[PDB]
C-alpha cells in the first residue's frame, strides 16, 4: 500500500471556549502530520480574513490628539480602544455603526445599534468612561473586511479623496487568529499502529469558526499548490 | 510697508487655500504635509499706498503681482502631522485677528 | 505538488417602501407640514411619492416654509 | 519690529522600523534590522512566539 | 455693505465698457451663484440691488415644472393659490432674504464674474463697434503666430483671432507682416475669433 | 510598568514634578481627562474657603527636545485620596511609578 | 477583493544537467514562499515512492 496514501480527514471541533478552540485531524502518515500541520499554522496567521475598525468619527473631536469634555479616557485612548474591538459582518464588507450614550458609567459595545447582519461578539468590551451626568457621546464607527495588517500611513499615502477635518483613522488589524499550536500524536486505527493524527488549537477573537478557518487555509494552500502542480 | 496675514495669496491655487481659513490661518485638526501652506504672509514691495486700483484690478491681468510678494510659511519639506494648536501674539496697538 | 495537493481533497472542498406605508408624520418634516400633507388628501406617504407634486399649496392653512419642507423631504428620501 | 507671531504644533506618530535604535538597562544596545513576521519568529510548546 | 458696492461701482476704469445697469447684474449672477454654493442645493435666485435706492435684497427663481429633483427649484403648474403667482409658469417669489456677501466663495464667485463681465463687455463693444466694417479693407498688426491660428491687434483694446480655417489654402499672413486686409466676416456670436479678417 | 525593577520608581516619579500630588486628601468629586476636581476632608479644611481644589493636568504640550508631554487621569470618581497620592500620571509613568 | 491571491507567473526552468535543476517561482505572497519551500522539500526527502 506504499504507493496509495490514505485520506484524512476531520474528526473533532472541541470548542473549549468562545474563543479558545481545538480540531483534529485523523489519519496523517509519518511525518505528513508535521508537514502539512506546519503549513496550516503558517498560513492561519498571515491569511485569514477578517473584519476590522478603519476610520472613526466624532461630532465633538476634530483630532485625536485632542480631549472630550465628559470622558475620562483620551481619544487617542478610545481610538486604541476601537482597535481591539471584535464583531462579524456578514452580507457586505463595508459597515457604518453609531454608538449614541448619555449619563455616567462606562459605554459597553452593547450601546452600539446593531444593524441584524452586523453581530458584536463581545458585548461587555469597553471602549471609554463618562464621568459627567450631562455628557453625552455621539459617534460613527466604519468597519471594513480584509486580511493582514493595514497601517494607516498606507491609507494617507493612497489617498484616494481628500477626508473632512474630524474623520479619525486607526490602525487596521484585520487578522482574527491569535494563536496557532499544533500537536501531533499517535492514532490507533485498523492495528496500522504507525498513523498519526494532529490537534491544531486555535485561539482566536471569536469572529470566525475554527473549521471555516481550517477549510479557508486548506483552499488557499490547494490553490497555491495547483501552479506547482502544473509546473508551466 | 508692514505684512500682514491675510488668506489671499498671489498664484496658488485653490487647494492650497483651502487647508486655510478666511483669517490666513490653517484649521487645527488637519492633516498637512511638505509644501502646505500653514500661514499665509504677503509682504509689500515695489509700490503701495494705492487702494482704488487694488480694489479695481483684484483679478485683472496686472493683479498687482509685484507690488505684494509671498512670503506664507511652509510645512518643512519631509515633514508631515497634524496641526494641534496655534496661538497668536499681537503687539498693543495692533488689530487683534478672529483666531487671537 | 500532486500529493500535497490530493492530501487536501477531503479539505478543501471549494470552489412600495416600508416608510410608505408609515404615516406622512415619518417624514421628518415639522408638524406643521405634516398637517400640509394631511390636508392634500395625503395621509401616507405612497399616494405623495407615486403621484407627481400637486396641490402643494392650494390646501388652505399654507406657509412658505412648510411648503418648501414638504417638497423638499419628499425629494431627500427618494421613496 | 514685529507686530504679530503665529505659532503652529505639528503632531507626529512615529512608528517603530528597521534603524531604529534600542536598548535595555544593561548597556546593550542595538538597531532594529527587519521586522519579521509573527509568524516566522520561533514560538514554545504552547504556540505563543517570541 | 452699500458703501462697498458703491466704492467698487465708482472705481471702474473702464466706465463706458462697465455702465451702472450692466455691472449690477452681474454682482446680482454673482451672488446668485454665492447663494447656490453657500447652500447644499442648487437654486438659482436673482438679486435686484436696487441701485440708487438703498442697500439690497434676494429674490428666488422657481422655473415651474413636473420635476420633483432639486426641490428647491420646483413648483407644480398649478399651484398658484396664495403668495400672489396668479400665473401658469414662470412664477417667481422674494422669499430667501438675508444672503451672507462675506465669505471666501462669495468673494471669489464675485470677482471672477465681474471680471467675465468685463472680458464679455469688452469684445461686446470692440464687435459692435467694427461690424459695419465688414467688407472693407482694414489694416493691423499681429502679435502671436501659432500652428493653428494667430492674433492681430486695431487698436483700442482691439484683438482678432484669425484660424486656419479662414487662411485660403495659398494665401496666407506672414508672422510679423503689417498689410491692409478686407473684413470678409465679423462674427459678435463667438468670443473667439471676433474679427474674421482675410483676403 | 517594570516586571523587574529597584523599588526607586516610585521616589523617582513622585519628586518628579511631570505628575499630579494631591495636595491635601478628600475625595475625587469631579474627573475628567482635561481638569480633575477634589473635594477636600474635613480634617484638613481650610477656613474661609469653598473646600475643592482644581488641577488642570496639561496635554501633548511640546518638550524641550520635541517629545508630547501627556498626563493621564488615575483615580476614578468617589475613590477616596490622601495627601501625596498620584492622581494623574505623568509621560512614561504608570500608577505612580516610573516607566521609560 | 479578499479570496484573491497573488499566482507565480515567471515560473523558469533552468537544467543544469539532466538531472540538476533549478526551479525559480516569481511572484508570491509574502512568507509563502517559505511554506511550499519547506512542504515540497519535506515531502520530497521523506514521501516520494521508490524502489530501491
Amino acid at each position: 500500500s506504499v504507493t496509495e496514501f490514505l485520506k484524512p480527514r476531520l474528526v473533532d471541533i472541541e470548542q473549549v471556549s468562545s474563543t479558545h478552540a481545538k480540531v483534529t485531524l485523523e489519519p496523517l502518515e509519518r511525518g505528513f502530520g508535521h508537514t502539512l500541520g506546519n503549513a496550516l499554522r503558517r498560513i492561519l496567521l498571515s491569511s485569514m480574513p477578517g473584519c476590522a475598525v478603519t476610520e472613526v468619527e466624532i461630532d465633538g473631536v476634530l483630532h485625536e490628539y485632542s480631549t472630550k469634555e465628559g470622558v475620562q479616557e483620551d481619544i487617542l485612548e478610545i481610538l486604541l480602544n476601537l482597535k481591539g474591538l471584535a464583531v462579524r459582518v456578514q452580507g457586505k464588507d463595508e459597515v457604518i455603526l453609531t454608538l449614541n450614550k448619555s449619563g455616567i458609567g462606562p459605554v459597553t459595545a452593547a450601546d452600539i445599534t446593531h444593524d441584524g447582519d452586523v453581530e458584536i461578539v463581545k458585548p461587555q468590551h469597553v471602549i471609554c468612561h463618562l464621568t459627567d451626568e450631562n455628557a453625552s457621546i455621539s459617534m460613527r464607527i466604519k468597519v471594513q473586511r480584509g486580511r493582514g495588517y493595514v497601517p494607516a500611513s498606507t491609507r494617507i499615502h493612497s489617498e484616494e479623496d481628500e477626508r473632512p477635518i474630524g474623520r479619525l483613522l486607526v490602525d487596521a488589524c484585520y487578522s482574527p487568529v491569535e494563536r496557532i499550536a499544533y500537536n501531533v500524536e499517535a492514532a490507533r486505527v485498523e492495528q496500522r499502529t504507525d498513523l498519526d493524527k494532529l490537534v491544531i488549537e486555535m485561539e482566536t477573537n471569536g469572529t470566525i469558526d475554527p473549521e471555516e478557518a481550517i477549510r479557508r487555509a486548506a483552499t488557499i494552500l490547494a490553490e497555491q499548490l495547483e501552479a506547482f502542480v502544473d509546473l508551466r | 510697508g508692514p505684512e500682514e496675514i491675510t488668506a489671499d495669496i498671489p498664484n496658488v491655487g485653490e487647494a492650497a487655500l483651502s487647508k486655510l481659513d478666511e483669517s490666513g490661518i490653517v484649521y487645527i485638526g488637519a492633516e498637512v504635509t511638505g509644501g502646505d501652506i500653514l500661514v499665509g504672509k504677503v509682504t509689500p514691495k515695489g509700490e503701495t499706498q494705492l487702494t482704488p486700483e487694488e480694489k479695481l484690478l483684484r483679478a485683472i491681468f496686472g493683479e498687482k503681482a509685484s507690488d505684494v510678494k509671498d512670503s506664507s510659511l511652509r510645512v518643512p519639506n519631509g515633514v508631515s502631522g497634524t496641526v494641534i494648536d496655534v496661538q497668536v501674539f499681537t503687539r498693543d496697538g495692533v488689530e487683534k485677528d478672529k483666531r487671537a | 505538488a500532486t500529493i500535497l495537493a490530493e492530501q487536501l481533497e477531503a479539505f478543501v472542498d471549494l470552489r412600495f417602501d416600508p416608510i410608505l406605508l408609515r404615516p406622512v408624520d415619518d417624514l421628518e418634516l415639522t408638524v406643521r407640514s405634516a398637517n400640509c400633507l394631511k390636508a392634500e388628501a395625503i395621509h401616507y406617504i405612497g399616494d405623495l411619492v407615486q403621484r407627481t407634486e400637486v396641490e402643494l399649496l392650494k390646501t388652505p392653512n399654507l406657509g412658505k416654509k412648510s411648503l418648501t419642507e414638504i417638497k423638499d423631504v419628499l425629494a431627500s428620501r427618494g421613496l | 519690529g514685529v507686530l504679530k507671531i503665529v505659532k503652529v504644533y505639528l503632531a507626529v506618530k512615529r512608528r517603530i522600523q528597521p534603524g531604529d535604535k534600542m536598548a535595555g538597562r544593561h548597556g546593550n544596545k542595538g538597531v532594529i534590522s527587519k521586522i519579521n513576521p509573527i509568524e516566522d519568529m520561533p514560538y514554545d510548546e504552547n504556540g505563543t512566539p517570541v | 455693505m452699500n458703501k462697498e458696492i458703491l466704492a467698487v461701482v465708482e472705481a471702474v476704469s473702464n466706465e463706458k465698457a462697465l455702465p451702472r445697469e450692466k455691472i449690477f447684474e452681474a454682482l446680482e449672477s454673482a451672488l446668485a451663484t454665492a447663494t447656490k454654493k453657500k447652500y447644499e442645493q442648487e437654486i438659482d435666485v436673482r438679486v435686484q440691488i436696487d441701485r440708487k435706492s438703498g442697500d439690497f435684497d434676494t429674490f428666488r427663481r422657481w422655473l415651474v415644472v413636473d420635476e420633483v429633483t432639486q426641490p428647491t427649484k420646483e413648483i407644480t403648474l398649478e399651484a398658484a393659490r396664495y403668495e400672489d403667482e396668479s400665473l401658469n409658469l414662470g412664477d417667481y417669489v422674494e422669499d430667501q432674504i438675508e444672503s451672507v456677501t462675506f465669505d471666501r466663495i462669495t468673494t471669489q464667485t464675485a470677482k471672477q464674474v465681474i471680471v467675465q463681465k468685463v472680458r464679455e463687455a469688452e469684445r461686446a463693444m470692440v464687435v459692435d463697434q467694427f461690424r459695419e466694417h465688414e467688407g472693407e479693407i482694414i489694416t493691423g498688426v499681429v502679435k502671436k503666430v501659432n500652428r493653428d491660428n494667430i492674433s492681430l491687434d486695431l487698436g483700442n483694446n482691439a484683438e482678432a483671432v484669425i484660424l486656419r480655417e479662414d487662411m485660403l489654402p495659398r494665401e496666407n499672413f506672414r508672422p510679423g507682416d503689417r498689410v491692409r486686409g478686407v473684413l470678409y466676416s465679423v462674427r459678435p456670436e463667438a468670443r473667439g475669433a471676433q474679427l474674421f479678417v482675410t483676403r | 510598568k517594570p516586571l523587574v525593577g529597584t523599588g526607586m520608581e516610585r521616589a523617582v516619579a513622585v519628586d518628579s514634578g511631570v505628575t499630579a500630588v494631591a495636595k491635601r486628601g478628600g475625595v475625587v468629586q469631579y474627573v475628567d481627562a482635561s481638569r480633575i476636581v477634589i473635594k477636600v476632608n474635613e480634617d484638613e479644611m481650610y477656613p474661609g474657603e469653598a473646600g475643592i481644589d482644581i488641577y488642570n493636568l496639561t496635554k501633548y504640550t511640546r518638550s524641550n527636545q520635541n517629545t508630547c508631554i501627556n498626563q493621564m487621569p488615575c483615580v476614578s470618581l468617589g475613590e477616596p485620596v490622601e495627601r501625596g497620592d498620584v492622581l494623574a500620571d505623568g509621560p512614561s509613568t504608570d500608577l505612580g511609578e516610573l516607566a521609560l
